């Protein structure tokens, strides 16, 4: 059935908080960060990072990966259930695990590196990719690739997985990556067509460098793996991109899509149809006024070129084959990581939005996936939050029921 | 939302004390703006950075840093909002935890030509530094 686009007779969207995947004694003494989730139909692949109370300045217990199922909860809402969780030992050396889900396998592309800042403090010579493969009632498998051995279409200093998620198509896995180019191959970057200043083009080019990489351009790429085997890096179209950042390659009714977090002057929502996956070519979509909190230079809704490197990741999901109706959980704030809103929107207008629970003290990374469940349209979002003024740091999860009948949205 | 009185980042701000700069004890969850105000003397040019203790003590910055504020627009107010908590949009480790100390300085000298100066500047000549003793009891 077709999703409703008109919410005049839909004062409330029905949504339900669903439990996390495990509970433990003294879970409040753990700092759980960086939720990554991809759902396809009835299966999901999920990963998060578990630390002591000091978060990334303390010990990392787990890079915790799981392949699970969507099942009914007590109020007929879809819930995530998993029985088996997996982690490397010495979790601090495993970074940026990026999930793909299929009906029979959960896949995670991780980077092993001794540095805490692998993109900027390590290179191909001292990094190794690991593809973790999870299956129901079977042993985990790990397939590895020293970074030096990866076939690349451009020369890179370093490449890391881009975290938000990937997709399986044409018998291959496609994971987003971020790389630092050896040479200055971005020469005519995408910039604002109607310039705000005489130096916009300069700003647009300079935006590809940052404090971590002052001399090498930071760009989006993808890692394609076949027979998960052969591994290839494909660089994004360098005339049609934005500075490399945490991203997700996702499916919209079997066609590939990109969400790219906005770290640059271009603070507005960055979502594209991927028009040729094996050449990583894009058609960027129009959006309404949906952005992310930033800093003083590139706060929410900045649209003129300048040089900055800031922002949160808050991804989207399409409810239609035509990619004209989307959901997100975005942060309605100029500069602070707080105030998450669920929003339903077309390319032109925010159609309905509302704040989530008032007891959320802060929120940073958010991710959302939608699926058919009991012949109904549902979305699950994972929010990286804190509660009780940073006393309790771990993600929460919501299930949203999206109506198909604009007159009578919710039966019974 | 608890909003602490904003810090105006300019040379006439008497809250920057000799030998000590500006010391405060923000609690987790508090909000505080640092503001470079527009023109009504002349506009004062600054890049304002978060730094470690050593750098604040020596009024010295290294290239591997990104301004919290780039005060280089005479025609408009520029505001940076801090919420004292773990999470923010900053991608270079801005993060606040209880019982830890944090530092903000500028080594700019106030003129356009001294904007990118790495040593001294108003941190030294005006004690324009902020010490934030987060989650602490003074
Ligand atoms: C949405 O539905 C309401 C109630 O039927 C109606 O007033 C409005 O014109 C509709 N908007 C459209 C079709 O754009
Ligand atoms: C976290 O850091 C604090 C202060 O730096 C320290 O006292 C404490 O031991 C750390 N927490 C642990 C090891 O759980
Ligand atoms: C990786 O190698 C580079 C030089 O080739 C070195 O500077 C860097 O520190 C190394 N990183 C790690 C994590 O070993
Ligand atoms: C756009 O750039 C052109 C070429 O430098 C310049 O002539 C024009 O004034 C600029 N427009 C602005 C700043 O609005
Ligand atoms: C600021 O520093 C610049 C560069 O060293 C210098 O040219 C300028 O005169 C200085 N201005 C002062 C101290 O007012
Ligand atoms: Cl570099």
């Amino acid at each position: 059935p077709s999703p409703c686009r008109n919410f005049s007779s839909v004062p409330t969207i029905y949504y339900y908080r669903i439990p996390g995947l495990y509970n433990r004694t003294a879970l409040d003494e753990r700092c759980i960060l960086n939720p990554r989730l991809t759902i396809s139909s009835t299966k999901f692949a999920y990963v998060h990072s578990e630390y002591d109370k000091n978060c990334t300045r303390g010990f990392k217990y787990y890079e915790l990966m799981t392949f699970g199922e969507i099942l009914e909860g007590p109020e007929k809402e879809p819930r995530m259930f998993s029985r088996s969780f997996y982690s490397p030992t010495n979790a601090v050396n495993y970074h940026s695990c990026t999930p793909i889900v299929t009906v029979n396998e959960g896949y995670f592309l991780c980077l092993e590196c001794t540095s805490s800042d692998p993109l900027y403090k390590a290179n191909l010579s001292n990094s190794t990719f690991h593809l973790v493969i999870l299956r129901h009632n079977k042993d985990e498998k790990i397939v590895s690739m020293p970074s030096f051995n990866l076939s690349t279409d451009q020369e890179y200093v370093q490449i890391i997985p881009a975290e938000g998620g990937g997709t399986a198509e044409s018998g291959n896995l496609y994971f987003p990556c971020i790389g630092r180019l050896l040479h200055k191959r971005v020469t005519h970057p995408l910039c604002k067509k109607s310039n705000c200043s005489r130096t916009d083009d300069e700003s647009c080019l300079k935006s590809y460098y940052n404090q971590g990489s002052p001399q090498h351009q930071v760009v989006n790429c993808l890692i394609r793996i076949r027979n998960a085997p052969t591994w290839d890096v494909i660089t994004v179209d360098l005339t049609n991109t934005y500075p490399g950042s945490r991203s997700r390659i996702f499916g919209s009714f079997s066609k590939p899509m990109l969400y790219q977090s906005s770290v640059s002057w271009h603070t507005l929502l960055q979502v594209a149809e991927i028009t040729d996956l094996d050449k990583y070519q894009l058609d960027w979509l129009d959006t309404p006024y949906i952005s992310r909190p930033g800093g003083s230079e590139c706060p929410f809704g900045n649209y003129c070129p300048t040089v900055c490197w800031e922002g949160t990741y808050n991804d989207v999901y399409s409810l239609t084959p035509n990619n004209d109706l989307f959901v997100t959980v975005y942060l309605k704030s100029e500069q602070v990581a707080e105030n998450p809103y669920f929003a339903i929107f077309s390319r032109d207008q925010i159609l309905k939005e509302f704040p989530l629970d008032a007891w959320i003290s802060s929120a940073r990374t958010t991710t959302i996936s939608c699926f058919m469940f009991n012949n109904e349209i549902w979305c699950i979002a994972a929010l990286e939050i804190t509660r009780l003024n940073d006393d309790i740091i771990r993600p929460i999860y919501y299930s949203f029921w999206l109506p198909t009948d604009c007159r009578t949205p919710y039966p019974h | 939302s608890i909003v602490l009185e904003p810090i105006y980042w300019n040379s006439s701000n008497s809250k920057f004390l000799p030998g000590q700069g500006l010391v405060l004890y923000p609690q987790i969850g508090d909000k505080l703006d640092i503001i470079c105000p527009k023109v009504d003397g002349q506009y004062e040019y600054y890049k304002v950075y978060m730094v470690d203790k050593d750098q604040a003590d020596r009024c010295t910055i290294k290239k591997e840093n990104t301004p919290l504020l780039n005060c280089a627009k005479p025609d408009q107010d520029i505001k940076f909002t801090i919420k004292f908590q773990e999470f923010s949009p900053n991608l270079w480790g801005l993060e606040f935890q209880k019982n830890k100390d944090y530092y903000i300085i500028s080594t700019s000298n106030g003129s356009l030509e001294g904007l990118d100066n790495q040593e001294g500047g108003v941190c030294q000549t005006r004690a324009m530094k902020i010490l934030m003793k987060v989650g602490q009891d003074g």
